DNA sequence: AGATTTTATGTTTAGATCTTTTATGCTTGCTTTT
């Protein structure tokens, strides 16, 4: 019956299990050495120590040593755009925590974690992190009870409790009392709860915490940089080892081009993976810094003049009329029948005749679920609105040059 | 495909090509289907019930499994999930049960069987029009039902709208078009007369009038019949059932010089004309209180007269709108008795609103604050019959 | 990242020489586009220039308010301009930028 | 008779090919090959990928994916090492039903038999322990997301966000694949979710703007292959069938035509399409839309009508196909109409004339039609109560659109271009000419 | 009088698409009426002939609460004359419900509107096209309760609708003429102290 | 060792909320005929 299978899961006692590979997974010494760089290159290997956040992590690391040492309990906010290194100073700081404490240099702490994604729902959190406690899966009424007993109530020997929690600004809401909750359990003193919340906003504390949360959240925050011109560069240098399948200046191109979007990382260990891929096809062992050219144009893409050039010939003559009525009634929204008006006269020019109006409504449907042009619902045909969404002079550079 | 379209043709005359486009594209079943198919036309060219013969001479004469479908019955999706599966899934009782579009793909997808048999399926969709005003995945997923199944199946769909009603913001999959013209006059005479031996046997069934009825009854009187009733009749309306429901009593009225004694033609022509007035009115005086009228005819002096021209008549584009203490103040100018104000006379004032002779433009929510906004809604020809019946010359005061 | 400051200094451009401070994504986009082409640099596409305010949007130098369409998002400035150009800390490109009104 | 049922092998041959041919691809080598060593290098290097594929809709993306699926499954390593999660954002409408489908496509042990136990909440939690808890000795999971737009569209975007994270950790080798029609749909995508995406895309306009492209496209659709094509057909699709479509395929070893009747197919095939007619109605159809989904619907209308009696495709049968595509489907609509209706009309174009496309009235309209009917000499016997039901006829067909009272002062919108009308003016049947005195003043 | 006539009209209904329709052109005092219906019930259900159904104009905001309450109406009433709840009375359970019991025999299904003038006119054209397209599947009868004349019934029902419509047209007496048959008989009655 | 309310829980739909935006209306300030 399913109801046993159900029990034993909602009680932890069987581990989710996932399917085993049928065949053995390849030796490492039949791979090439492109490959050991591809796969070097990855963003889900992370290094052992990350290069270029040494001062984020003496900054995380002396707060959550204090405040283990002292154990009295606190809260931090750590903040930053994505793919910065956040999560993986805060794992490494807490990895090395424990491996301290596995050696009796520090005492021993629980290391509970969350994050506000994984949750359906705000409230989920309080099942989620009894669920790291006991292992059983309860309501989140007994759960939030459970962890209320745990905290308010003084328990010797209780150990410190280190909640890392990614993705606050998911658990917020409107009535925000998950946060509230999270952030007043520390501030007992019977409660030895060290949270620490990641998110990506600096001024979320500001912008969407109530009063009293900001109150709660503290003064204690840190901020991660973007990844500059030369970190990037000393951070795919660390990925490679000794290896010189990259040249430098791929590397020091990739970085430059990376650095000056967004500063992710991310980007620049996929646009590598991506040149060392298309280095693979060319059977070169080295990756040239043409190879980076063309992985730099394919995962940066731009491809609108592509496919206002690939567009049937009376899809060219709608997009040359929506711009012209913009044109000439100034405004950027403009009604169907108007641009079927220009469309007449700039068909008229070129000699072919047009289809006639049911057929252009098809026309103006297939380029607004290209998303070449917005458009609405084709049932109030002659005065639906229609904004053109490519730039004006991308349409007269694709159909002259 | 043959024989469903020689099945088809006798019920169906001036619809061969219709037919036969129905019969090449979704006739045989062991052929494929296109994805979907919308045919279209106005009221009365015979899309329903060809539809509906097309699909039941296929379902006997072949494997194929039908499902007719009005969408004006589908407010939600889940009841057309579950009509149409139904009918695509027979016998399956009331433990049949579809959560959602994807419970009903996957259901469809079970019934998939051998190539050696050759089933398909069929599903029609009449008043196909309300399809884009449900759940906006209703219609693309209907277009390409036959690629998610995997499955023999075409999705017919009927409406009197064009396709290019039907397009959305994302876009849809190829539909094969097919238009079904109305008749020409000449085209209706044929499909008028096409039931002539119908009406021949009923006045045989209804006795000097029994032989002189069926020595001249004959086929050229009914064609000739049905040329001056068209002459007249054709100018208003092209509704092959109307013309019908109207022709069989203008023949009522036609016949009666040959039953008891050209030369036709004008006693039919004074009913003839009698009967094109009462067109579309498919038939086979408001007594009101005292009160009541002057209350009403009131409110017709409220939205007719404007509200600056009160102050000249009474202190002794559409209706305009009128609050209640303005039509209780034109009540008592024109009344000339002043009766109290008691419960019954606004009564009367919400009970007038509540038959539609009154409406509420605005307001509602605010009746007893001052700020509702009533318009009367009725025509100046009753309001002069209710001043007739009064005694109250409503002219003077327009 | 310079395509971050080219974005903060067409908006404060844009600004700075108009009344209506109703500035939409697509309407700062079509002059950043030819605010980059008088730099002799490549700009971003629409689908990466909206990804870029987002970034900028997060340290609260913006606020977009959203819309049907991502062209649609209205930008809001919110930090004032003498905040901004002491933020950018490149004053030889924001005298460039706030001199180049012909490119609007 | 012999040839009579040849000619049904052909078109039942034809029509199978246009219908159902789900995994043959013409065009794209190097966007195929992209997306063939992206799935291979997932399942056997245990590399967590990610790809979104794009273009116009009636583009081949869902057939190049059968194709790379259906080259890379029966290689027995493939097919023993990965397992394929479809999800669709038509059907999947919510995250909970596509959370439902994962735990019953990769058969998780909380499935059993179809119906998932446990809320929303646990069913992520399940999936998600059940993807952290595997490795590079697990199966790799090829996830394929078609219609990513509306997948972009859930709350949080929370299902999207762990697909992603999947393939930014070192848990389960997955592939997320999205497959999407709108060309911008990356900032659709939050910023974290924006972050995960590995940016790699792949574009797949047609390779058929070039007129003779288009033409080769339709011979080739329309030509009977080689006998020996139909063997290596059948072999790769019997292939793909002993280990989804392949219930339902084309299964081309069915058919077996003699090579007399394929010769003289394929010459009169290239005879038809050397003609100028036949290119002139090609040359239309191409001006209009160049996708393959127009052009197959073409070809099954135009196949569709092959009788015994008339064995022979021919240019004057793609010219009635063509005239079909072309002619407008509003004047076929007011040719139907009844001359008070049109008379109707005709009073609305003239106030619509005159008052510059001002909205109008019933009440306008049957003045101005009564002042023609009082000197029509045809038209004094109507009622106004059979104008006014003629003016709801006008308004149930969409001619006539309300603005967005009563039923005879709403005020409306013609729903036509003066053209058209126009145009109805002389394809109508039997006109009075007094109406069409009327029309033009 | 109008009884026999109305009770006759629905037994030559059901001696035998357009769904017949009755209108009546009852009074401006509409509550007298529901003796009237309910009167027009008791012959119906005595005679065997029919089911019948009463949809007030509260009970039908929308097209789904019509729909709902027409068929909740319709198995109710046959369960009363010899409890599903009313989320799930979907008109092809109406189907079902008529196949399992009177497909053997026909019982009309008539749908008295007792206050037709204050339906939504969107509700009511949606249920006539819904009526007209279970027709030959499902015998309908849609007697109506018209207090003001028959050009209300000819402004609500459009060119679509009305298409569907095969109406006859049956007369209440005046009000005035009951009360003053009222006042001669009852009132004046010699009997009476 | 199996059937029945009983209860606790999750989902879904109708209603409260936030926010923009648009409009008639309430009042003002002249404006102008009798
Ligand atoms: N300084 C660094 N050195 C080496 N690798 C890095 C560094 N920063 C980031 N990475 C790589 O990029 C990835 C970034 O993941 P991380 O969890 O740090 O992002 P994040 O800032 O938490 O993103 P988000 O804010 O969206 O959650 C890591 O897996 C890591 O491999
Ligand atoms: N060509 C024809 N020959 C004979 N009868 C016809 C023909 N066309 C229509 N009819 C008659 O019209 C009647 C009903 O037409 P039908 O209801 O199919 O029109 P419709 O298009 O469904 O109308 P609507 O679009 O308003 O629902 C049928 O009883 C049928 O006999
Ligand atoms: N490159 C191609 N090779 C073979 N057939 C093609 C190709 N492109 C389009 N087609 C044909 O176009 C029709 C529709 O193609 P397909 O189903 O691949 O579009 P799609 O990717 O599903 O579009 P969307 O996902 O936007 O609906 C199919 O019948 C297919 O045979
Ligand atoms: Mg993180
Ligand atoms: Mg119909
Ligand atoms: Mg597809």
């Amino acid at each position: 019956t399913p109801s046993q299978k159900m029990k034993k899961i909602r009680a932890g006692e069987l581990s989710p299990s996932m399917q085993q590979r049928t065949d053995l997974p390849a030796k490492d010494s039949s791979k090439s050495e492109l490959q050991l760089a591809r796969e070097q290159l990855h963003v889900s290997v992370v290094p052992k120590s990350l290069p270029c956040r040494e001062r984020e992590f003496e900054n995380i690391y002396a707060f959550l040593e204090g405040k283990i040492q002292d154990q009295c309990g606190g809260c931090m906010y750590v903040s930053g755009v994505p793919g910065t290194g956040k999560t993986a100073t805060v794992t490494g700081v807490i990895r090395t925590l424990q491996r301290m404490a596995k050696q009796n240099e520090l005492p021993a702490f629980e290391y509970l974690e969350i994050n506000g994604m994984r949750l359906t729902e705000p409230r989920q959190a309080y099942v989620q992190i009894y669920k790291q406690l006991t292992g059983k899966t309860v309501s989140w009424e007994q759960a939030h009870a459970l962890l209320e007993k745990r905290f308010t109530t003084p328990a010797p020997r209780r150990v410190t409790t280190v909640l890392l929690v990614d993705e606050l600004d998911i658990l917020c809401n409107r009535r925000q009392d998950v946060v509230y909750n999270l952030l007043d359990w520390p501030t007992k003193s019977a409660a030895k709860l060290v949270v620490v919340t990641i998110a990506n906003t600096m001024d979320l504390p500001e912008r969407l915490l109530m009063g009293k949360v900001t109150s709660r959240l503290g003064l204690t925050r840190l901020t991660f940089q973007p990844y500059s011109h030369k970190q990037l560069q000393e951070i795919v240098t660390a990925r490679l080892g000794g290896s010189e399948t990259f040249k430098g200046e791929a590397v020091q191109l990739v970085a430059r081009k990376v650095a000056a979007v967004s500063g992710d990382a991310r980007r620049a260990l996929d646009i590598c993976r991506r040149a060392t891929e298309i280095a693979d096809t060319a059977a070169v062992k080295c990756v040239t810094m043409l190879h980076v050219q063309q992985a730099l144009a394919e995962m940066i893409a731009s491809a609108k003049v592509q496919a206002i050039r690939n567009c049937s010939r009376m899809e060219q003559i709608f997009l040359q009329a929506i711009a012209a009525e913009v044109t000439r009634t100034g405004v950027e929204e403009t009604t169907f029948m108007g641009v079927y008006q220009q469309v007449e006269t700039i068909a008229a020019f070129m000699g072919v005749t047009f289809p006639p109006p049911g057929r252009a409504l098809r026309l103006c449907s297939k380029l607004g679920a290209e998303r070449l042009i917005i458009s609405e619902h084709s049932r109030n045909d002659l005065f639906q609105k229609i904004l053109l969404n490519v730039s004006a002079d991308d349409i007269h550079y694709a159909l002259r040059v | 495909m043959e024989a469903i379209c020689s099945s088809l043709e006798p019920l169906f005359p001036c619809r061969e090509a219709a037919i036969e486009t129905l019969g090449e594209l979704i006739g045989d079943s062991s052929e494929t289907y296109p994805s979907a198919i919308y045919l279209f036309g106005h009221s009365g060219t015979g899309k329903t019930a060809l539809t509906r013969a097309f699909l039941k001479e296929c379902g006997k004469r072949q494997n194929v499994r039908t499902a007719h479908l009005n969408a004006i019955e589908c407010y939600t999706t889940k009841i057309m999930l579950e009509i149409l599966l139904d009918s695509l899934a027979p016998d399956q009782g009331d433990a049949l049960k579809v959560d959602n579009m994807l419970d009903f793909v996957e259901q469809l997808r079970r019934q998939a069987a051998t190539r050696v048999e050759d089933q398909g399926f069929l599903i029609a969709v009449d008043n196909a029009e309300r399809l884009r005003d449900m759940d906006a995945n209703v219609l693309p997923v209907l277009l390409r039902l036959q690629e998610l199944t995997n499955l023999n199946l075409c999705v017919i769909l009927l409406s009197q709208l064009p396709f290019e009603k039907f397009y959305n913001k994302t876009g849809l999959s190829e539909i094969v078009c097919l238009h079904l013209a109305q008749y020409n006059k000449a085209e209706t005479q044929r499909i008028l007369g096409s039931d002539f031996q119908q009406v021949r046997n009923q006045l045989l069934e209804q006795k000097k009038r029994l032989e002189i009825c069926q020595e001249a009854v004959t086929e050229d009187f009914y064609n000739n019949y049905l040329n001056l009733f068209l002459s007249v009749f054709y100018k208003a309306c092209r509704d092959v059932p109307e013309l019908q429901l109207t022709a069989r009593k203008c023949l009522s009225t036609y016949l009666e010089p040959v039953l008891d004694g050209s030369r036709l033609w004008r006693h039919i022509a004074g009913p003839l004309r009698s009967a094109l007035t009462q067109i579309y009115m498919r038939i086979e005086s408001l007594e009101l209180p005292y009160y009541a009228k002057f209350l009403l005819i009131a409110a017709f002096l409220a939205s007719h007269n404007a509200a600056k021209q009160d102050k000249r008549l009474f202190v002794k584009l559409g209706p305009k709108s009128f609050s209640i203490d303005r039509l209780l103040a034109i009540f008592y100018a024109i009344l000339e008795e002043k009766v109290g104000l008691t419960c019954n006379l606004l009564s009367q004032i919400s009970t007038l609103v509540h038959l539609n002779l009154l409406s509420f433009v605005s307001g509602e929510q605010n009746i007893m604050e001052g700020s509702a906004r009533l318009q009367c809604t009725i025509g100046l020809e009753f309001v002069l019959q209710i001043g007739k019946v009064v005694g109250f010359n409503v002219r003077q005061y327009l | 990242p310079l395509q971050q400051k080219l974005m903060l200094c067409t908006l404060v451009l844009m600004l700075r020489n108009e009344r209506n401070k109703d500035i939409s994504m697509g309407r700062l986009h079509e002059v950043y586009r030819r605010v980059c082409a008088k730099r002799n640099i490549l700009a971003l596409d629409q689908a990466e220039f909206t990804g870029t305010v987002d970034l900028v949007e997060t340290r609260g130098i913006l606020r977009i308010m959203r819309k049907k369409e991502p062209r649609l998002h209205k930008v809001l400035l919110q930090w004032d301009e003498e905040e901004v150009h002491a933020a950018l800390s490149d004053k030889q490109l924001i005298a460039s930028i706030l001199s180049d009104t012909a490119c609007l | 008779p012999e040839a009579d049922r040849e000619l049904v092998s052909i078109r039942r041959f034809l029509k199978e090919r246009l219908q159902r041919d789900y995994t043959t691809l013409r065009g794209y080598a190097k966007e195929r090959s992209n997306v063939r060593l992206l799935l291979q290098r997932t399942a056997e290097m245990g590399e967590s990928n990610s790809l979104l594929l794009l273009g116009p809709r009636g583009s081949g993306k869902t057939t190049l994916i059968n194709s790379v699926l259906a080259d890379l499954l029966p290689n027995k390593s493939f097919g023993e090492n990965t397992l394929i999660v479809h999800l669709d954002g038509n059907l999947h409408t919510d995250d909970r039903v596509a959370l439902k489908s994962i735990t019953v496509q990769m058969q998780l042990e909380n499935a059993a038999d179809g119906k998932v136990f446990g809320s929303f909440a646990e069913n992520l939690a399940f999936l998600l322990q059940c993807l952290k808890a595997g490795g590079k000795h697990s199966k790799s999971v090829i996830f394929i997301l078609e219609e990513f737009d509306l997948f972009c569209a859930h709350h949080n975007q929370t299902l999207l966000y762990n697909l992603f994270d999947v393939s930014q950790s070192a848990q389960a080798p997955i592939c997320v694949l999205g497959v999407t029609c709108r060309l911008d749909v990356i900032e659709l995508l939050e910023k974290r979710v924006k972050s995960r995406f590995s940016h790699r895309q792949v574009f797949l306009f047609p390779s058929l703007r070039r007129f003779e492209d288009y033409v080769d496209l339709c011979r080739d659709l329309l030509s009977l292959p080689t006998g020996n094509s139909l063997l290596l057909a059948a072999e790769k699709i019997y292939n793909l069938q002993n280990i989804y479509f392949s219930r339902n395929h084309f299964d081309p070893g069915e058919y077996g035509f003699s090579p007399r009747l394929r010769d003289a197919w394929n010459k009169q095939i290239c005879k038809v399409l050397a003609t100028q007619q036949a290119r002139s109605t090609l040359q239309a159809l191409h001006d209009f839309d160049i996708s393959e989904a127009y052009l197959k619907n073409f070809l099954f209308r135009l196949v569709a009508h092959l009788r015994p009696q008339s064995p022979h495709i021919t240019a004057e049968k793609m010219a009635a196909v063509g005239s079909q595509f072309e002619g407008d489907d509003k004047i076929e609509l007011l040719c139907g109409l009844s001359v008070l209706e049109l008379c109707l009309i005709i009073a609305i174009k003239h106030h619509s004339q005159i008052y510059d496309r001002d909205s109008f009235n019933f009440e306008i309209i049957y003045a101005r039609f009564s002042k023609f009917a009082k000197v029509s000499t045809t038209m004094q016997a109507v009622e106004r109560s059979i104008v006014l039901k003629a003016f709801e006829h006008l308004r149930i067909a969409e001619l006539i659109m309300p603005l967005t009272v009563q039923k005879e002062f709403e005020m409306h919108k013609l729903a036509l271009t003066y053209s058209q009308i126009h145009h109805c003016m002389q394809r109508y049947q039997a006109l009075p000419t007094e109406v069409a005195q009327w029309a033009q003043s | 009088r109008t009884l026999e006539q109305l009770v006759d009209f629905v037994v030559g209904q059901a001696e035998r698409e357009v769904l017949p329709t009755a209108a009546l052109l009852t009074g401006i005092n509409q509550p007298d009426h529901l003796s009237q219906f309910t009167a027009l019930t008791q012959r119906l259900h005595a005679q065997r002939a029919a089911m019948v159904c009463v949809l007030q104009s509260r009970d039908c905001a929308t097209l789904k609460a019509a729909v709902e309450t027409l068929v909740f109406g319709l198995v109710e009433d046959n369960a009363e004359v010899e409890r599903l709840r009313r989320s799930q009375c979907t008109m092809k359970q109406l189907k079902s419900w008529y196949t399992n019991n009177f497909d053997s025999e026909r019982r009309q299904l008539v749908v008295i509107l007792p206050d037709f003038e204050c339906f939504n006119a969107s509700v009511l054209q949606d249920l006539i096209l819904i009526l007209s397209a279970h027709c030959g599947s499902l015998p309908f009868v849609l007697v109506l309760g018209v207090a003001t004349a028959m050009t209300a019934v000819h402004g609500t029902l459009p060119y679509h609708v009305s298409s569907k419509i095969r109406l006859r047209v049956f007369q209440t007496q005046a009000a005035p003429t009951g009360l003053n048959e009222v006042l001669d008989k009852v009132l004046l009655s010699p009997k009476y102290a």
